[PDB]
RNA sequence: GGGGGGGG
DNA sequence: CCTGCATCAGAGCCCGAAA
């Protein structure tokens, strides 16, 4: 069907978490020799997607036969790298934070 | 986070803003469970939260967190939304476009008023997909991926190249802006006439509108795809359509500068 | 069509409204060496002295090429509407007239000298005060007019 | 611009704006007093 | 009730619209509030979406004309007529 | 200008739907290869070439001459869109 | 303190290259090459381990530094994308699997069949001896077999269908 | 060709070395040609002296000294290194506590040397530093704007070394006192310097109710230690008020010669304005335990009397260019440099605390490093150090005498753009940039200097009585306001003044005055202005809008290969060229030994033997040729200062941006409209406007984790006619004719995990070809450029002196050369400020001629002239007309130069060659002749009833000429304006500039086509764009923009794929950026969604973000 | 806590 | 009740932009 509207409202906790495909637990960005993403980093492939389409990050399941399939040894789908650009992952904080813009 | 040329890596200031915000969680998570006095756990508390409001909205309350051994700000989520340079006014009321280029501009006065004069070495590529589609349908390349080979060497272009160009852009029209686009003739379709050299060539009555001289303005270009695209700009934006003004209704299309003089 | 120098033709009826003007000018000064009227109406009353002196002139240019030479290249362009206007013309052939100080209140003594003549440096550093700030102010304007067009697409888009 | 009625479907606010904008360089009260209109 | 152009602007329904005019969290603050429903009436919601803006030839006006020769017009015509 | 534009803004209540009949017939034409036309093979548009007159390619340019003849209707809620297609292609294949 | 982050000792290690340079450069007037900090770091220290060290070191800079100006200019707005293919690629990519498999079902698509089940158009099913044993519709040295006449009855299919030298770039 | 000079002022003194702005200001920074005891307390010497003792033990500093450069200068330029000298400091430690004392001579890094010409090397390129105006430190008193009757006293020191404080005087009646945007009563201060109620009484007693307002008693029930904690518990709330740390917090503050810091030139400014003499550059001192007052009463009093109206206290005009001063190069880079100094110091006493406080040298204390970084960041990215204008040379020189107003430290986002009264003689009022910067950013007068406070003054002449002497005196705004000084022109006979009415000036104010009244008169008109404006001829005749444009273009001609000075000259042309740098010449006497292209060896009377090498062919840093070009032959006898070499853009050592060429000034069937340029062919065939212009292309190998990028003649899948001239190794050889997509250097990099895919594997399996593991990565031609291989630099890792950033093995750098003939697209201008692209190029028999036959180089639109005011450009041509028969070139000074019966004389002069050789050779009148003079005669152009030779002279003296059109060979219907005139070839060249785009790279995150030509860019089709689409409710051309033309991803390559196989496009999909924005508002916890008509949510992503 | 060398 | 008075978010377009 057509786009036809335009909704904007506050996410809950609840529904941000129903967002996320990984919680975020570690600052490390990618491995300073691999320079592949370290895993629970901010890039991590588990998360977030993968890099190159339809391949794990290992390298066990390496094309399209399998779609949507989750690599027993790294844990990463296979699906198109385009990914990486629409799933959200999420911090879950200690103590509860107020979103600036609602305070000032 | 790319590599660059360089082998050098480039990254966006919110993987630092991430950074600093997952420290602090996971510090005060440690804290916590090593229960340690509440003044302390108070202080991470407290910078946690300054932690999410730099990372959302950076500079709204408080320093503004920067790079070490830099002043500049980080730019925060509500930055990279709002401004001039933000999402809305910088990607998404106005993009960069493909199918289009730029000129110099010189006068044509033997073009009709509704023509231009465009090199031709522009209309190669602008029109470029077309012409490798015509290329074939003749026989100057075997198919379209030995053609776009064929024009990738300013050597390999033989004559009989143009004058498939000149076959494809027939009827066509082409875009011609001059920025400030300070009204709608700020834009105006012309059919092209293919030129040796390197400039554009305006017509003398459309340069009022444009607000166009010849000290050295320059002009975009732009080829309207579809039928769709290519019938609203020979219909609605053609140059020798819009002859009056639509602020006043006075005649915008008018003698002046030497027409009036010979006159 | 053509524009050589002589084809800006001073008046002769210039130096007469010069003339005209000084022996006025120095009637304004004795009122205030003697002190029959303020610094400020002297200031005011030389101002519309030289306004009126310079529209006596340009009318002057004007009529002197109607009259003898009506096809020339400045007057057939400004007649027209090819190109310039009266006091283009007027600074070209008559005099270039009052400017003006940075705070924008105009200076008593005007530029006597026209394009043709050419000025004194003198002439030429007072008059740069009024091109400049001129510059300035246009420069400032375009951003307000961006800004006014930008609030008015927004408010009249639907 | 076409001195005959308007075109059901014609973008009038927009043409409004450019209307009213576009000799706004050339204002010499000037502006200012088109902006506090 | 008299307001001048900024504040005209940025109380239009439309949230995209004011938020990509100016005062942009301030107009997404309170929209998210609201649960706010843009219906893409204007022209800037759809420019931002890139969908095709409801003015000239977008215009629900014209937007649905057809055309038909006359030759193919009653050839379909005749089929259509019988049972 | 466009030969006739006088005239074809004659046709129509307003200028925009000129140009979504003269759109949408023009990819009729490219559609069907043109065997749809109105015209006949000396109406037919052409375009002069180094070797010599062909066909116009520009089906524009074709639909607004085809317009001006008058054999084209034009309108809203003429024929269901879906029944049209196929008849076009039961007529002028591809 | 690294955006990359890197082992504790490894930066151990770059502090102490930093130090040993600054004093070299201290005492020489001059900055030292990689040379005269290896032999000043002692045994197991060359150049080019010098060199590969600080490349290590080397920290990531902002996709929103400006370009110099200040102005109007973003350092990532002059990097491109060369992950996602372009129309061309794309389009390139397309027309390749067009001709690919109107190139194996114009010999016989069975034994365009075999060899398209040896090499995979999506999929990448190449192994080598075993697997083949099981369901082609043959045994199992008779693929390779096949394989051949396939490839090269494939070879002459393609000196008159031409088309293909071109996608070799 | 003779050349005459008109004028008669005599300018008793040449303009000073107009680079000396430069030069004089790092040099004196520097003194490194000065013996070390010797150097006065400025500069790099004055950083230290401030800097040290650094207290603790005791480090203290003796003397510095700088080393020669490692490498010379165009070794730098060569190498991408930067040119420097090696700096040192010798500094004794002392321990306070024994009695050791360990000396020893550190190195600081090494500091940028400027190179003769007054510019710097920054890692091989040219820069510049522009000196920056800003407001002298000092006191100032500026009226109340709210409280008419009221004023604020606001004393402001050096930039970032101290606050700035006003002095308002409230309603209250007390006086407050505001410092960092806090305010308080001023009188709580007084009483901390020991002020008690009495020395208040007895000094200003004088102002009823003022005086009274400022005792406050709550205050002085206080000795003056209890009032400085008073005010400090006031500034920083919640730090506990110790004794011992407001004492610092203030002193630091006020009296710290360290942390405060008033100009030597605020010193004086304060000394002369309060009427007293100052100790020290501080506000206060801390003397005997206690602070003494410095400023502050003297201050209080200024104020005080000013708002009673008492005698000899006048407000301050803050743009006043005696209370504006300039921070030349030397002061901008020692700021920098003290900046560092002081932070080297912040590491110096934190090693003083840690590790073992006797095992410790200099040596082991000093680390150089944030001394180092300040410098290089003060060099590398200052907005101040400019990449140089070397366009041509007059480009460099006006770089350098630039003066800007933005910085850090001037002003940014009226008043100081405005032309003030006192730029007179000082701040060129004409050289401006049109736009948003205009009066920011100007340029230095030509007679103007920089004194040693940073006042620019000007010269004058005294005049004793009424005779003028040769005594010049350089004069501060400031002081020239005292006297009436007269013009430059007021008339004299021999020394005596000749008028009995002058015109003078008297505080900028004009004034008409007697011989007796005058006080001192003007140098010189070109006192006036900038060297740019200078070089334009009957600048007295041109409105000065448009001197404006023709002082900026002259900036930007291109050097010609057979470059000219104009016809009309100025006077200056020469010594530009001789302080440029760009011309070579004569040391001593002497002969000349040797001539050649690439040297010339000259001996001298010394004996020497001296050899002058020159540049040939070097590329400027925009492109253009810099080349000198050898003047003398072999054998000829040169004096001191001959010249012997031609820079570029010089001809004979007179500057020459452009050619002088036959103009005739009609319009001419529309090919001129709105200031278009008309050409003659001739121009390109006598190779007119032709420039030689080389760019430069670099890339490099580096070491991948995939493996070696190897720079290789061996390229995958690649014809031998692709790499004929390429050499053994795989670079382009020397003089080869290098297109678009030829490649420049070879290059191969090793494949990533893009491991061929099965689809690729077995098309080559099929071909028998196995796929090569490296890929072509060569360097080639861009799109439009091209020319000549005539250069190739090649530094690889591993051969001697060359070892490269981390990471890269060699880099290969590739020098293009092209001949660029005009064409139309190209910019041309001439002095007056007239600019125009040329439009056409007409065949040499289509070009206007006159009756003997020769055709006109240009036609110009008459137009152009009316509305721009621009009248100079019309007595240049009609003297260019003249000097072409005569075969002359004019001097004629602005405003004292030749006038208009001056130029008829010499016309007469020229009718008589262009006609009584026709009669001589036996021809007479032409018919056509007769018809335009029929005409020309009902014009009131010439006298009727005259023979035609007798009418054609008054028409050749009004500058006119008769003109056949060669298209009909019948004639123009009037006389036309024809004559020589200087017009300039302009960078902005159309072979630069054109640019197109099918499809190309796109942006990382927002997926829109990048931007610009290098970059294979995408026009920007912006918000005033779409809104001109929205007008014309071209909503399905609006809508590709927003989608297939940028960043609809599907929509984009589906459109590709549909035009090369000759469908129509399909009908777009989602915009990737609004995915984008979305996914943003999500990073915010806001929920987007889009919905149907039903209100059911719509999956903008396909399912491919729901699990 | 908001801003700049060139072209139109 | 109203006014000072404070805190915030605005400040033209496109292209070279010389990092
Ligand atoms: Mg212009
Ligand atoms: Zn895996």
């Amino acid at each position: 069907k057509e786009v036809r509207k335009v909704r904007i409202a506050l996410a809950s906790p609840e529904k941000i978490r129903s967002w996320s495909y990984g919680e975020v637990e570690k600052p490390e960005t990618i491995n300073y020799r691999t320079l592949k993403p370290e895993r629970d980093g901010l890039f991590d492939e588990r998360i977030f997607g993968p890099i190159k389409d339809y391949e794990c990050a290992c390298g066990k399941y390496k094309r399209q036969r399998f779609e949507g399939k989750v690599c027993e040894r790294c844990g990463v789908e296979v699906t198109k790298s385009i990914v990486r650009r629409y799933r959200m992952g999420h911090i879950e904080l200690a103590t509860p934070a107020a979103h600036i813009w609602f305070v000032k | 986070m790319v590599q660059v040329d360089g082998g050098r890596f480039a990254t966006s200031d919110l993987n630092d803003l991430y950074r600093r915000l997952i420290n602090r969680n996971n510090r005060l998570k440690k804290l916590l469970a090593q229960g340690a006095p509440e003044i302390i756990i108070r202080n991470e508390k407290r910078m946690l939260q300054e932690a999410v409001d730099a990372l959302l909205d950076n500079g709204r309350r408080g320093a503004p967190v920067t790079n070490p051994g830099s002043d500049r700000p980080l730019r925060s989520l509500t930055d990279i939304l709002s401004g001039k340079q933000g999402r809305f006014r910088q990607n998404l009321l106005g993009k960069r476009v493909d199918y289009s280029g730029r000129s110099v501009i010189v006068v044509g006065p033997q073009l009709k008023l509704h023509q231009c004069g465009l090199p031709k070495r522009m209309a190669l590529e602008l029109f470029k997909p077309f012409l490798l589609k015509k290329m074939e349908e003749k026989g100057i390349a075997p198919n379209v991926k030995a053609a776009r080979r064929m024009l990738e060497r300013q050597r390999d272009i033989k004559d009989e190249v143009w004058d498939a160009l000149e076959e494809v852009i027939h009827g066509k029209v082409v875009l011609l802006n001059r920025a400030p686009t300070l009204h709608r003739l700020g834009i105006q379709a012309f059919q092209p006439v293919l030129v040796e050299g390197q400039s554009i060539q305006l017509h003398p009555l459309v340069c009022e509108a444009f607000n166009a001289d010849f000290d050295g303005d320059q002009m975009a270009v732009h080829v309207p795809l579809s039928s769709f695209a290519q019938a609203e700009a020979r219909i609605q934006m053609l140059s020798a359509h819009n002859l009056l003004s639509p602020a006043s209704g006075e005649p915008l299309a008018k003698p002046s500068r030497d027409i009036i003089l010979g006159l | 069509i053509t524009i050589g120098i002589d084809d800006a033709v001073i008046p002769e009826e210039k130096k007469q409204y010069l003339e005209e003007a000084d022996r006025k000018l120095l009637q304004i000064e004795q009122a205030y060496e003697m002190g029959f009227l303020t610094d400020r109406e002297r200031y005011d009353q030389i101002l519309q002295l030289w306004t009126e002196t310079t529209e006596k002139v340009t009318q002057a240019v004007f009529k002197n090429f109607e009259e003898n030479y009506p096809f020339n290249p400045l007057y057939v362009m400004a007649q027209s509407g090819a190109r310039g206007n009266p006091q283009q013309i007027r600074q070209l052939c008559g005099l270039r007239g009052l400017m003006q100080k940075p705070s924008g209140e105009t200076f008593e003594v005007p530029v006597r000298s026209s394009f043709r003549e050419g000025l004194t440096v003198l002439e030429y550093f007072i008059s740069s005060h009024g091109a400049r700030k001129g510059g300035a102010d246009t420069a400032l304007r375009t951003a307000d007019s961006g800004y006014l067009t930008r609030k008015l697409v927004d408010v009249t888009h639907e | 611009s076409m001195a005959r009625p308007v075109s059901i479907g014609e973008a009038v606010g927009i043409v409004a704006a450019q209307s009213i904008g576009e000799p706004g360089t050339q204002l010499t009260q000037g502006l200012p007093r088109v902006i506090e209109l | 009730l008299l307001m001048g152009v900024t504040k005209s602007a940025l109380s239009t329904k439309s949230w995209l619209s004011a938020a990509s005019f100016q005062n942009t969290t301030h107009v997404l603050t309170e929209a998210a509030i609201a649960g706010k429903k843009d219906e893409l009436i204007g022209l800037k919601e759809n420019v931002i979406l890139g969908r095709l803006i409801p003015a000239g030839t977008g215009s629900d006006f014209v937007r649905f004309t057809q055309v038909v020769d006359q030759k193919t017009l009653k050839a379909i015509e005749e089929a259509r007529k019988e049972a | 200008a466009e030969p006739g534009i006088d005239k074809l803004f004659g046709m129509v209540d307003s200028k925009y739907r000129l140009t979504v009949v003269v759109a949408k017939r023009a990819q009729q034409l490219l559609r069907h290869g043109f065997k749809n036309t109105v015209l006949e093979p000396e109406e037919r548009p052409k375009m002069q070439t180094l070797e010599g007159l062909f066909d116009d390619p520009n089906a524009v340019t074709w639909a607004m001459k085809e317009l001006l003849t008058g054999r084209l209707v034009f309108g809203e809620n003429l024929v269901p869109e879906d029944r049209l297609q196929k008849e076009m292609e039961r007529l002028y294949p591809v | 303190a690294r955006t990359i982050r890197i082992p504790v000792h490894m930066v151990e290690t770059i502090n102490k290259l930093s130090r040993t340079a600054r004093q070299l450069q201290q005492e020489l007037g001059r900055e030292p090459t990689y040379e005269e900090i290896a032999e000043a770091m002692g045994p197991g220290w060359d150049a080019k381990r010098v060199e590969e060290t600080l490349k290590i070191a080397q920290e990531p800079v902002s996709l929103e530094t400006p370009i110099g100006d200040e102005k109007d200019s973003f350092y990532g707005d002059f990097i491109p994308d060369e992950h996602l293919p372009s129309p061309v690629d794309a389009a390139t990519q397309s027309l390749l699997s067009e001709e690919l498999e109107k190139a194996l079902s114009k010999l016989s698509e069975r034994e365009a069949m075999v060899l398209k089940l040896r090499k995979g158009l999506i999929d990448g099913r190449e192994h080598t001896l075993e697997e083949v044993g099981a369901f082609f519709g043959v045994t199992r040295e008779r693929i390779r077999q096949i394989e051949n006449k396939a490839l090269r009855k494939l070879k002459y299919h393609e000196s008159r269908t031409r088309k293909l030298r071109d996608f070799l770039d | 060709m003779e050349i005459k000079r008109f004028g008669r002022i005599r300018e008793v003194i040449p303009l000073p070395p107009l680079t000396e702005i430069q030069v004089e200001s790092y040099r004196r920074a520097l003194q490194a040609d000065v013996p070390p005891e010797k150097r006065e307390n400025v500069g790099i010497q004055a950083a230290f002296r401030e800097t040290f003792p650094i207290e603790e033990l005791v480090l203290d500093f003796l003397e510095y000294r700088l080393g020669e450069p490692p490498f010379p200068q165009d070794e730098c330029r060569e190498k991408d290194l930067t040119y420097q000298a090696p700096l040192y400091a010798r500094l004794q430690l002392i321990h306070k506590d024994t009695g050791l004392i360990k000396e020893d001579e550190v190195f600081l890094g090494h500091i940028p040397l400027m190179t003769e010409d007054g510019s710097f090397i920054i890692n091989g390129a040219d820069r510049v530093i522009v000196s920056q105006i800003h407001r002298s430190p000092g006191v100032y008193f500026t009226p109340d704007p709210a409280r008419p009757g009221r004023y604020i006293a606001s004393i402001i020191p050096l930039p970032k070394r101290g606050p700035w404080i006003d002095l308002e005087v409230e309603p209250n009646g007390v006086v407050s006192m505001k410092v960092n945007k806090r305010k308080f009563p001023l009188v709580l201060l007084l009483r901390v310097l020991g002020y008690d109620q009495e020395t208040l009484a007895r000094e200003l007693g004088a102002y009823g109710e003022l005086v009274q307002g400022l005792m406050d008693e709550s205050v002085f029930a206080m000795r003056p230690e209890e009032a400085l904690i008073r005010l400090f518990t006031l500034l920083r709330p919640g730090d506990p008020p110790k004794r011992d740390k407001a004492v610092a917090y203030v002193y630091g503050l006020i009296a710290d010669p360290r942390r405060y810091d008033l100009g030597e030139a605020g010193r004086y400014k304060a000394e002369e304005k309060l009427g007293i003499r100052l100790s020290g550059r501080t506000l206060a001192r801390f003397e005997d335990g206690e602070f003494k007052d410095e400023v502050f009463l003297p201050t209080l009093r200024y104020l005080f009397a000013l708002t009673a109206g008492v005698p000899g206290h006048e407000v301050d005009d803050i743009d006043h260019l005696g209370n504006r001063r300039i921070r030349t190069v030397g002061e901008l880079m020692t700021d920098q440099f003290r900046v560092g100094l002081a932070r080297l110091a912040r590491g110096v006493r934190e090693r003083m605390l840690m590790g073992s406080e006797d095992s410790l040298t200099p040596a082991k204390l000093v680390n150089s490093r944030p001394l180092e970084a300040a410098i290089r960041e003060f060099f590398s990215r200052s907005q101040l150090s400019q990449f140089k204008d070397e366009t041509n040379p007059l480009s460099s020189l006006r770089h350098k005498r630039r003066i800007s107003a933005l910085g850090p430290g001037g002003l940014t986002r009226f008043d100081v753009r405005d032309v003030h009264r006192t730029h007179y003689g000082r701040i060129c009022p004409v050289e401006t940039p049109e736009g948003a910067n205009i009066g920011l950013i100007t340029s230095l007068a030509a007679y103007a200097r920089v004194d040693e406070l940073g006042f620019i003054r000007t010269p004058y002449r005294r005049v004793v009585g009424g005779v003028v002497t040769d005594e010049v005196v350089y004069m501060t705004a400031t002081e020239e306001d005292r006297y009436t000084i007269a013009q430059a022109n007021t008339p004299l006979e021999g020394n005596r003044i000749a008028a009995e009415r002058v015109v003078a000036r008297r505080k900028g104010e004009p004034v008409i005055v007697s011989p007796e009244e005058v006080e001192f008169m003007d140098v010189s008109p070109k006192q006036v202005f900038s060297v740019n404006t200078n070089l334009i001829p009957f600048l007295e005749h041109d409105d000065a809008n448009r001197a404006l444009m023709g002082s900026n273009m002259q900036t930007q001609a291109v050097p010609l290969i057979r470059a000219q000075a104009p016809v009309v000259m100025t006077g200056l042309e020469e010594r530009v060229v001789r302080d440029s740098l760009a011309a070579l010449y004569a040391e001593e006497d002497g002969e000349v030994a040797k001539v050649d292209g690439n040297r010339i060896v000259v001996r001298y009377e010394d004996g020497r033997l001296v050899e002058y090498p020159l540049r040939r062919f070097y590329r400027s840093n925009q492109g253009t040729a810099l080349d000198q070009r050898p003047r003398v032959v072999v054998g000829q006898r040169v004096r001191k200062g001959d010249l012997l070499a031609d820079g570029p853009a010089s001809e004979n050592g007179f500057l020459a941006l452009g050619q002088n060429v036959l103009v005739a000034i009609m319009p001419f069937d529309g090919y001129n409209f709105e200031d278009a340029i008309v050409i003659s062919e001739e121009l390109l065939k006598r190779d007119f406007y032709t420039s030689i212009h080389i760019e430069r292309y670099e890339i490099e190998a580096r070491d991948t984790k995939l493996g070696p990028e190897r720079i290789t003649r061996d390229i995958p899948h690649l014809s031998e006619a692709a790499l004929r001239d390429l050499d053994e190794e795989g670079v382009v050889r020397i003089g080869a004719e290098v297109k678009p997509g030829d490649i420049l250097v070879g290059r191969t990099s090793f494949k990533g995990e893009s491991e061929p895919t099965p689809e690729e594997r077995l098309l080559r399996s099929i071909f028998g070809e196995k796929a090569r593991d490296v890929k072509d990565t060569s360097l080639r031609v861009p799109p439009g450029e091209g020319g000549i291989v005539v250069r190739t630099v090649r530094l690889r890792r591993g051969d001697p002196g060359v070892e490269l950033k981390p990471g890269v093995r060699e880099v290969v750098r590739v020098y293009v050369a092209q001949k660029r003939k005009l064409q139309v697209g190209d910019k041309l201008a001439n002095r007056h400020g007239n600019k125009g692209v040329v439009a056409k190029i007409l065949p040499v028999e289509d070009m206007p001629h006159l009756p003997d036959g020769t055709p006109v180089d240009v036609i110009l639109n008459p137009l152009g002239v009316p509305s721009r005011m621009n009248l100079g450009q019309i007595l240049e041509t009609h003297l260019g007309l003249a000097g072409y028969f005569l075969g002359q070139r004019y001097i004629s000074p602005i405003f004292d130069g030749a006038k208009e019966p001056e130029i008829k004389e010499l016309l007469a002069q020229a009718f008589e060659v262009y006609f009584g050789k026709r009669k001589g050779e036996g021809f007479g009148v032409d018919k056509r002749e007769v018809e335009v003079l029929r005409r020309a005669e009902k014009l009131g152009l010439v006298t009727p009833g005259k023979t035609p030779e007798e009418q054609l002279k008054e028409l050749f003296l009004q500058g006119k000429v008769v003109l056949y059109d060669g298209r009909t060979g019948e004639p123009i219907e009037g006389p036309i304006v024809v004559g020589q005139m200087f017009i300039m070839k302009l960078y902005h060249m159309v072979e630069d500039k054109m640019h197109a785009r099918s499809t190309g790279p796109y942006s990382l995150i927002t997926q829109q086509p990048l931007g610009g030509k290098a970059q294979f860019g995408g026009q920007r089709f912006g918000e005033m764009e779409v809104w001109a689409l929205e007008a014309y409710g071209a909503a399905h051309t609006l809508q590709e923009m927003l989608t297939l033309k940028s960043d609809d991803i599907e929509g984009r390559n589906a459109a590709y794929e549909a035009i090369i196989k000759g469908e129509d496009v399909p009908e777009p999909s989602v915009p990737e950026s609004f995915r984008v924005l979305v996914k943003e508002l999500q990073a915010l916890a806001l929920d987007v969604q889009t919905l149907d008509e039903k209100d059911n949510p719509v999956d903008i992503f396909e399912g491919l973000a729901s699990k």
